[PDB]
């Protein structure tokens, strides 16, 4: 049943002729950001085609740049060479940048529970249901959001926040539909 | 059902419309607004079916699968899929074996995103200017780059037409520097007989929905010459812990895509000749020039505006250009700007803050740059159009000939191009 | 995977092409190899979508859901989707009142469909000539084929070309006649701005896969202007215990395509229409005639020789028609018969077994047809020849024009085509 | 997952772009044929778009027409109609003219068991399959074979067996694809 709710997607998209992020028209990406801004009860949602994105987006959002430091404590190895590669560095005295949940097919059906927090910050690595990399940035704060967008080439330019270095993170419409899908089918609205 | 599927074919044109009333002045559009709209990419059935069969396989197969299958086409010895154009750069560059501090050589004139490759290395970007007919990296003006740090020069091959590859890489060989292309338009563009992509010792290029080889949105692919470059990019992606990988998704989208791509290419080809050909009896207008070796894949169709026509005397070639880009739009060609602004004058390559307190710009001698400096770029910025989808997609006869009509329609009002470029307002 | 997509597109041809050698005599043919293939029909995402989307219903709900949209846009009271066109004929013809022994008025040129279901409902098949130009059941010759027994007149709309609706529907009202149009063919054709199928009392339509509105593969409808018509039909089906229900799989392609007909219509009549007028020019051939109320759908184009030239003085129309045939075929365009023979000497209707024993034709006095009867038929079958796939599918400006630099490089060798004829050994 | 299956199948036709039952380089019916000749160890297969078409040739292939019997002791409601249309009436005295087996989801796995019997006519109705109204005759008797064919307007008249009326009993490749799909899933090689 899996195979046929993904090729329907994937078909529905593919016959709509909008499969590009920065093409007017696609509402695949703000679909899925509504639902998971009404899960967690967040103001603002940013996607990206990588988990690395959403990091920097909420490192480089609360001002964590180059030469500054974050906790650390609950970084996999993967993080850690991130963080490293940014120039930032460990404080255990310091607060978390943010808090992380890997979903998957297990615990994708109990979404509200995860995504309820007190996390200012909450990320969302859904590359493991198998769509393609994808990540994406829950928060209340506006200047996170902004951030996190101006940072993607082709963000905010959809036409104060400066930016300096950026990067592709945008998300693929197909991937994003395909996420979309399994949340709707999986309990939430 | 929602589909993109255009419902009116476009009509043959009346011949007899050159001599219409142009479209902003109330007469009848060469292009009716019915056939103002194209399709790309183009998503036929196999495209869907592509899809139903990658879906059954492992997502790392299928994105394995095309990376192959579009290495062997290209004939580049590696490749590694990537989910973006800039992430293929920033590998292509790493791989090359540019290190932190180390500048680049870079055209002043392309995408945001060949330059966020250079600082994403965690290099300096050294812009430089462009020739005034080909509008990539001018060899002429490259002695006057050279410092201890350069390390590389990356040429644009921008809009589809290959790069000056055989002076550029003299350069490289002399001064000890690697080649690192920007493919990310030059999909299918050879020069002698060889496709981009395969000159430098790395390249990136762009696998976006909008390239004439487009994937499932947002994808890319790295080159490399050697096998040493293939595996230092590797290893970067080890260390420094980024997720650069592609979508099955994008790839499966590939894979149908490229069994076809050399049919678009062919009516890609045939189209743009024809239009250079017709622009060429025009007094007003100026398709792009091409090198004999080279093939131009036409992802963009860059032409030139004789602003220094009679009829246009005291009249400034900003307003020469929009007054002509209102014409256009009125009439159903939609000419437009690529780039608004050089790089060296986008607000990242002003602020100079990289990945924070302007971590790899401090790494070298500070560069303030001036208009003065790219003369060409800027000449091209104010006295060029460009056409975008509209020769990107393999468009029909009928709509091929209503372009040729507009511009010639066009070409026997330049009194009125003048008279209308005149009523515009001054601005900055 | 598998694909019809052709891989070469289809060159703009020079039209110095007109003065060249034939291709039969070892000149470069109008149109290359390559270039010889056309799609039909236009499988496109939307149909394999809609497959995706109509599998997840009843299949009856499918089924119903094509009826009902197609007969609202044809303009019919009511409809009967069936398996076949054949079977819709013979529901038309059973609702319309026809039953076992009656006789029914048909042209001799047609498919042997149209009198198997004449056959199917019972009746006797009176075969009767066409008018040498529309190619339809002629009008003039009713009153030497009516009889006590004659209940219904079936008229086909052959090619497409609405039939002389005005004129049979005068004689059937006056002889208290029922009419039954066979609009297999004229899908989208119009008289007096009405769709061919609601003229008549009953109607039935092919919707096979190569007709110009196709379905996913065998499919027809059957049209009814009255209630009762529709019942009586409906209670035929419930008392003949016949299975003629129709496919939700060819259902599924109808829908979608119907989407998108009048799309490939417009580029079916103005390629027709183009050809016609390039056609009207020469000197050795000439497009079909039309009616001035009448729009041709085009699913076959019938091009008449002139074999009254004066270079074909003692040469006979059939060598001249199997000489145009290999020089046109040798050219790239595959004209060809649609029917060899006339119905009334088909072997069914040589042998007149029906349903066993000739239980249809022993109820009425029975005529030993001779090919006397029909010298208009016959005269086509000489003297013309059709394009079918060539022109029923949509196809681009560039195959468009090859066609009409083909039959005007022919119509300059009008000499060699003589030539060519006269040596042609005889057929009995 | 039987979705996806019947999608598959229905998509890599149209993209064949064959879809004409008297296509050259149709190869979906004799794919059908061929499975359905090898279960039922039959040396001829006729496929029709109706169980009615393959009852009228069985019934015309024994030559029982217009004015002849057969025995009618195992026939529906329906197939006493057909019959009575056909004009043939009854006799207890006769052979039945054919088996008929109304094959459907439930019973399709189990084929060889049904198929392997030993009367002169075997007529299998895959309608139930939900794929549209299919039928398939199986004989060791050429001559049943060959009038089951020429019945069918379009039957073997791709260039002795006079034909009388005749019914476009034609398969949609397309429907003959779907059924080729399930009999292959269900065992059948
Ligand atoms: C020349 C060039 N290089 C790079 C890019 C960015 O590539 P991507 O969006 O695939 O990262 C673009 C814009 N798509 C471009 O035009
Ligand atoms: C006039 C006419 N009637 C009937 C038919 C046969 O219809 P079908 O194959 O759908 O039974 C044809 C040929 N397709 C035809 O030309």
């Amino acid at each position: 049943e899996q195979l046929f709710q993904v090729s329907f997607v994937l078909a529905r998209v593919l016959t709509s002729g909008i499969i590009m992020s920065i093409e007017k028209n696609e509402n695949e990406l703000k679909g899925l950001e509504n639902i998971l801004k009404k899960t967690s009860s967040k103001q603002y949602a940013v996607t990206f085609n990588s988990i690395s994105g959403a990091v920097i987006g909420s490192l480089w959002g609360q001002d964590i740049v180059y030469g500054e430091a974050t906790n650390q404590q609950s970084l996999d190895e993967q993080q850690e060479k991130l963080f490293k590669w940014l120039g930032i560095g460990h404080s255990s005295l310091l607060p978390e940048p943010y808090t992380l949940h890997a979903i998957n097919w297990g615990n994708i059906s109990n979404l509200q529970k995860i995504t309820h927090e007190e996390a200012h910050v909450t990320l969302l690595d859904f590359t493991k249901l198998g769509f393609g990399p994808c990540a994406v940035l829950l928060t209340n704060n506006e200047t996170i959001y902004k951030k996190s967008e101006r940072l993607k080439i082709f963000g905010a330019f959809d036409l104060e926040i400066k930016p300096g270095l950026q990067f592709n993170f945008r998300l693929s419409p197909l991937v994003g539909a395909c996420i979309k899908m399994a949340l709707i089918k999986m309990g939430l609205n | 059902m929602k589909t993109d599927f255009i419902m009116v074919p476009t009509a043959m044109p009346d011949e007899k419309m050159i001599n219409y009333q142009l479209a902003i002045d109330g007469g009848e559009p060469v292009i009716p607004k019915a056939n103002r709209k194209t399709i790309f990419p183009n998503i036929a059935k196999e495209d869907l079916f592509q899809m139903m069969i990658s879906v059954q396989k492992p997502e790392e197969m299928v994105v394995s699968e095309f990376a192959e299958k579009y290495r062997q086409r290209v004939g580049a010895p590696y490749a590694i899929p990537t989910a973006s154009g800039t992430s293929s750069l920033h590998l292509a560059l790493v791989g090359a074996g540019v290190k932190a501090g180390d500048e680049v050589i870079v055209p002043a004139f392309t995408f945001i995103a060949t330059a966020q490759a250079i600082v994403a290395a965690k290099a300096i970007p050294v812009f430089a200017d462009i020739d005034p007919q080909t509008y990539c990296l001018d060899p002429r003006q490259l002695d006057k780059k050279v410092t201890a740090r350069t390390k590389a020069v990356m040429p644009v091959h921008v809009h589809g037409l290959p790069a000056d590859i055989d002076a550029l890489a003299s350069f490289c060989r002399q001064h000890q520097l690697a080649l690192i292309e920007d493919a990310s338009h030059a999909h299918s563009a050879t020069l002698h007989g060889r496709y981009c992509g395969t000159f430098g010792d790395a390249a990136g290029q762009s696998l976006m929905a909008d390239k004439n080889f487009p994937l499932g949105g947002e994808a890319g692919i790295a080159f490399f010459k050697e096998r040493e470059s293939y595996d230092r990019a590797l290893a970067f992606l080890e260390e420094s812990g980024l997720d650069y990988r592609m979508s099955w998704v994008a790839a499966a989208f590939g894979i149908s895509q490229l069994d076809r791509l050399d049919y678009y290419d062919e009516i890609r080809q045939r189209n743009a000749q024809r239009l250079i050909d017709e622009l060429a009896t025009t007094r007003l207008f100026t398709g792009p020039m091409i090198p004999a070796a080279a093939k131009h894949s036409f992802n963009m169709f860059r032409i030139k505006i004789n602003t220094a026509l009679p009829e246009f005397k005291d009249i400034p070639e900003y307003k020469l250009k929009l007054a002509l880009q209102q014409i256009l739009n009125e009439e159903g060609v939609f000419a437009r700007e690529w780039q608004n602004t050089l790089l060296p004058f986008h607000l990242p390559f002003q602020n100079k803050k990289g990945f924070g307190k302007g971590y790899p710009f401090f790494l070298g001698d500070s560069q303030e740059y001036k208009h003065e400096h790219f003369p060409n770029a800027l000449q091209m910025l104010r006295s060029t159009l460009v056409l975008c989808r509209e020769l990107r997609s393999p468009v029909e006869y009928e709509k091929l000939h209503s372009y040729i009509i507009t511009f010639k329609k066009v070409d026997k009002n330049i009194q009125r191009v003048a008279e209308i470029a005149s009523q515009i307002d001054d601005v900055p």
